[PDB]
DNA sequence: AGAAGCTGCACCTTCACGGC
DNA sequence: CAGGTAGACGCGGACATCAAGCCCGCCGTGAAGGTGCAGCTTCT
């Protein structure tokens, strides 16, 4: 009846921050004694670029400042003139155990859960979502910047059996693009492994690869750490980069989100591109949050339609409830 | 609670000689009467509404995020343990020392120390603190005392160090040992370059002894009687006093010749327990050999 | 009565985002509760099928890395957020701070069971380990040791399987394996003794752990004053604020088949050591002291000096 | 409809450190393997030539102005006195899909907007702006100081297809002005290939080496480093040149200014040449903004003018917006 | 012509300076 | 298919002084809030 107060769900397809090392392209094969990209901190010289507010204040000072310089300082991750690859490096693992909720309530809710998604990977198991999260492997959308302008990129996936490594598989990333989810021989045989640490059975460790071909010298974007700017001087500098071991890298959340980004079931134009797997599906470029509780697309509403009203959602929907159930969250009234 | 009742609390905490007597205003008579000078309904009302709404509590929830962890019981079992966030007010007292007269104190430490006597008050520093802030740009929607401080947690630090400290905190020779061992192992017809090898292992090795004495050479001039003296005599020396902690000539072996011929000894008594191969026994005059060889060594530094 | 008969070794794990904030008065390492809920947890999910039992663990921190920064003007810190996505109409969320810390940390914990004659050798510290590896810390996911130039083992030694020139040389060999490492000790003694040292006809609140945690540099007839090792305040354990309630009382809890309590923090004093100064590796290891009807919810390491 | 409160544009025309190096003259076809120019930190003696202040302006105090050698430490850079050819090497990619924000709040102004420049693209594509971009990089203006004694200088532009040239284009760059942005078959030939990179039609990473005649050991002028520290004398440089791994070099944002010089619209007297494009139109060094707000022709009036009251404005003001679009930045409420 | 849930709007609300 | 044994490598004394170390301008901003009620809306 009632459904679960507290519901938690941890994250499955958890993966680790993204180092970036910088080498020549076609000295791929020995790409381990590739030094890594170091954040820089460079003072700049620029302009008043920002539009003013025009109150409570005099147009004396106003277009004084404008016609004055303004000096800042912040963080640059570049390559080497030597160095026309950028290679960012990652593990990931599929833990496994997707639909088991790590907190519940009620045990009725909890039986009636695990009957649903036991339903679920009965009649149609972790094929399309294994697939759609093995193209997010396999094209490098976890080069969120770094992907634009790169002339070729090659991503090398290798699973960790016991110590050492059981299986290669070697993508373009340019062929497989970004909006569209084709159907190959080794991006099924890798969302299969995807499948089979997702089954519970086992909990499948990947080192992902990419090699991006930026240009000589040019600039790497690590991801920018968040500082909230509320206080004496801490936004001076206006940009910070993450380095872990003295080496440029990308967050783990937002590898988790580029990963994630497969659901192209929206009731927003959905030939536009897949966007992030949230609750109220949002995504924060465009500012705009799909599948809004007024219409009956939310995760909340089919998840207590599913399990609760026994009333099954369309088959691209339930799909999208089980991403959820993998992406991990904290619901309940 | 909500934050727009607040005025309220603003209304409770008027110290009008007395805000303890005014929140949960028992005590008071001529206040109730204050209240509303008009008659003793709404007084008495009004009163109970502002001293029981600050004492009451409702049902006891924890709205699935408040954290709550599992405890494990001795024998089986468990306890589901939801913690709170305290309000012990620590950040006055880091307050009152970092600001008050921690300037008082910083001066007087900093302008008088040619000056020994100095203002009899210390002070501390606090370093490695950290700032939460729970309200993001307005922080009344948390609560009331998380509006007097701007959030600002102010947390002290515990941060494991890596292997340096103020406080307190804490291999060739073995290659060039295993090859002349390996060396002195086989013998291939025993010629003269089986001695140049042994020769050359050997200079290694003084050499490495002679390094090691040069690159502790940059620790200190003045060492002490620091316990361990049982093979710490004759090496004692051999690793220079620097020549400048002295000053009045303080020790007399220094230069008596005392040290060189018995550091060659314990040297090549320890060569000598050292390198021991299936030949087993190495023997005293090898020991003589390698001991006179750094004794040469030792005093061809002056 | 909880000796270990056995110390798996768990190497030299490392962990990508922890919890850096450890208390509401502390931030830092994460916290020895969940070190002691992770061995309780390994315990639960492995150490039932071989019947054993996971009690005690050490903590040695190869190395720390916060992730934070220096506002430009100012002597504190303030912690490096992550962003979270809109809520429901499109619009910037309100910022909780979480802090966050990569870790490298290698382990010890007793196994003391009767799972061990002589069969299993080194296949239960294997179990043990690959098991753990699909495993969180602190909040921070274990990364499982990717393909490297080396790799990492495990260890299993027992008190009882040598003699006592065997049993010091298994210890050093331990104690090699973790010797860039620092242990982690709760002191509660040295607490209690300053704080007695302090209380010359004058009270206290919490400022027998605060004056040790500082640096004062007070002028005595400018002079500062030492103290022995890191001596760093730590959350050691819960105390309870209110009484149990029955399963079937508090709403919005967990599960409906555990007694919850309302509890607050309790501040100790730890210290990080070397571990070539510990004297037994048989100490060093962080166990619960419940002592559930009066609160006291408490994690140590008892049987140190 | 309204402009939304955070809109940040990223750097289409991305450029790198230009390093700088040695040799010369005739030898420019072999000059890979040039030595490179290093930065050598000498110390002064001079005079005061500042103007007094009111506490130096003592009868007894002004012995600084008779004796006081004033002992500075500046830094230098200087060809090799056998070799009077500088080379400046860079790489500059150009991305396109300029009007599409990487954060936006409102939808609906983002669709607006995308259809603005989608208007202004196919109603007239980027064909006076990368003409200006090719004409900028044609002749040398981001050799700053290193153009103003330069006896002749030669700027050669290879297409770097994969990792070979796939055009080389080779221009004097003292016959090409500074000041008019002439025609020639080249010139529309890499103008063409900039405009064909600005439209998302292709991956277009040039290579940019630049030889200047300065002299036989003379002085070439490398990037001075800003130092964000306050007051303080007695052990402060004052100068410091930029360089990379023991190589003088010109920053990146120093070539992004300077091939960025494409406007030649502003209701002040245009007589003058082409300055950069900024939003209130500033060169700070010249102490004068053009494109004031009391003027109706800045970058945020057109902008929503162009947008929000779908008020078009000329031409050449539609391409000064669109340049900066192509620049970046924070635009917004 | 009466009941539930959603959204819009109002209501609350600023600091002390120099590395074991 | 081989290539040395022995022994020892100096003392003294000293290592400069004067005078000075610049001036100008500026230092982004956008977003990161909860609770309670009035009224509207949708449905029955």
């Amino acid at each position: 009846l009632s459904t679960a107060s507290v519901l938690a769900f941890e994250r499955k397809l958890d993966p680790s921050d993204a180092l970036m090392s910088a080498g020549a392209w076609a000295q791929r094969d020995a790409s381990q004694e590739w030094p890594a990209v170091t954040v820089r901190e460079k003072s700049v010289r620029g302009t008043i670029s920002n539009r003013l507010k025009t109150k409570d204040r005099d147009p004396a000072k106003l277009d004084a400042s404008i016609q004055s310089p303004n000096l800042q300082t912040v963080d640059v991750a570049n390559l080497p003139s030597d160095a026309d690859t950028l290679k960012v490096r990652f593990t990931l693992r599929v833990l496994g155990g997707a639909g088991t909720p790590s907190a519940c309530n009620d045990a009725a809710y909890r039986d009636k859960l695990l009957q649903t998604v036991a339903t679920y990977v009965n009649d149609q198991g972790f094929a399309e979502l294994a697939r759609r999260y093995a193209h997010n492997l396999a094209n490098a959308r976890f080069l969120w910047r770094n992907r634009v302008g790169a002339e070729a990129v090659e991503v090398r996936i290798n699973h960790i059996r016991q110590g050492e490594v059981a299986r290669a598989w070697r993508f373009d990333a340019l062929a497989i693009g970004l909006r569209d989810f084709k159907a190959d021989a080794e991006l099924d045989a890798l969302a299969e492994l995807i499948a089979s640490g997702l089954s519970g059975s086992g909990h499948v460790l990947l080192e992902v690869v990419a090699f991006a071909r930026i240009g000589d010298g040019q600039e790497v974007f690590p991801s920018q750490e968040l500082i909230l700017d509320k206080g004496d001087k801490k936004g001076q500098k206006s940009k910070t980069l993450y380095s872990v071991r003295d080496a440029a890298a990308i967050h783990s959340q937002k590898i988790g989100n580029a990963l994630r980004t497969i659901d192209t079931w929206y009731p927003d134009e959905d030939g536009l591109g897949p966007i992030a797997v949230e609750p109220y599906g949002s995504v924060t470029s465009q500012g705009k949050a799909y599948r809004q509780p007024k219409q009956k697309l939310d995760f909340y509403t089919l998840l207590d339609n599913w399990v609760l009203r026994d009333e099954a959602p369309a088959v691209e929907q339930q799909h999208y409830v089980i991403a959820n159930l993998i992406r991990g969250g904290v619901f309940g009234e | 609670g909500n934050a727009a009742a607040l005025d309220v609390f603003k209304f409770l905490s008027l110290q009008y000689q007395g805000k303890n007597l005014l929140n949960w205003l028992t005590e008071d008579s001529a206040e109730a009467l204050q209240a509303l000078s008009d008659n003793a309904e709404q007084a008495r009302e009004w009163r109970q509404a502002f001293i029981g709404i600050t004492t009451v509590k409702g049902a006891p929830a924890s709205h699935s995020l408040a954290k709550q962890l599992y405890f494990p019981l001795p024998g089986s079992g468990y306890h589901l343990l939801a913690p709170l966030f305290p309000t012990s007010l620590v950040h006055h007292v880091h307050a009152l020392l970092r600001e008050a007269r921690f300037g008082d104190a910083a001066k007087a430490a900093r302008e008088a120390r040619s000056r020994q006597e100095s203002w009899p008050h210390g002070f501390s520093e606090y370093p490695n603190l950290a700032i939460q802030k729970f309200g993001g740009t307005k922080p009344q929607n948390i609560s009331q005392l998380n509006n007097e401080r701007r959030g600002e947690n102010w947390l002290l630090p515990s941060l494991p160090p890596n292997w340096q400290r103020q406080n307190v905190n804490a291999p060739e020779v073995s290659r060039l040992t295993r090859t002349l061992q390996r060396f002195l192992a086989k013998t291939v017809h025993n010629n003269l370059a089986i001695r140049q090898r042994r020769a050359q292992l050997v200079a290694q090795i003084c050499d490495e002894a002679l390094q090691y004495a040069a690159r502790l050479r940059e620790l200190e001039p003045g060492w002490s009687a620091t316990p361990g003296c049982q093979l710490h005599d004759a090496e004692q020396l051999w690793l220079d006093p620097l020549r400048a902690q002295t000053d009045e000539t303080f020790l007399q072996r220094r230069l008596r010749g005392d040290w060189p011929a018995e550091v060659g000894n314990r040297f090549a008594n320890w060569l000598n327990r050292a390198v021991s191969s299936d030949s087993q026994i190495l023997g005293s005059p090898e020991a003589a050999q390698w001991s006179q060889e750094l004794s040469k060594e030792l005093t061809m530094f002056k | 009565v909880t000796d270990p008969e056995a110390l798996l070794l768990l190497p030299r794990l490392s962990i990508q985002n922890a919890n850096a904030i450890s208390s509401p008065l502390t931030w830092g390492f994460p916290s020895p509760g969940a070190f002691t809920g992770f061995v309780h947890a390994l315990q639960r999910r492995v150490g039932i099928s071989l019947d054993i039992e996971l009690d005690g663990v050490g903590i040695v921190c190869h190395r720390f890395e916060a992730q934070i920064s220096q506002p430009a003007g100012k002597r504190t810190k303030v912690f490096n957020l992550t962003r979270n996505p809109l809520n429901r109409d499109g619009s910037t969320a309100a910022i909780v701070e979480e802090g966050r810390a990569h870790l490298e940390v290698s382990l010890l914990l007793g196994v003391h069971g009767d799972g061990l004659d002589d069969h299993p050798a080194q296949e239960i510290a294997r179990q043990v380990q690959e098991q753990a590896g699909a495993m969180r810390l602190a909040g921070g996911s274990i990364l499982p040791w990717c393909n490297e130039r080396f790799p990492a083992p495990n260890a299993e030694l027992l008190m009882l399987g040598g003699s006592d020139e065997q049993r010091r040389k298994n210890q050093r060999r331990l104690t090699r394996r973790l010797l860039p490492g620092f242990a982690l000790v709760s002191r509660e003694a040295l607490l209690q003794q300053h704080l007695e040292t302090l209380r010359t006809t004058l009270p206290e609140a919490t400022t027998l752990d605060a004056l040790l945690d500082l640096c004062r540099i007070n002028f005595e007839p400018w002079q500062v004053r030492d103290k022995p090792g890191w001596l760093v305040p730590i959350p050691a354990g819960y105390n309870a604020l209110s009484p149990l309630y029955l399963p079937g009382e508090v709403r919005n809890a967990r599960d409906r088949e555990t007694p919850l309590r309302f509890v607050e923090n309790l501040f100790g004093l730890g210290e990080w050591l070397s571990p070539h100064r510990v004297a037994a590796l048989s100490d060093l290891l962080w166990y619960h002291h419940a002592e559930p009807d009066k609160g006291l919810y408490r994690w140590s390491t008892p049987r140190f000096v």
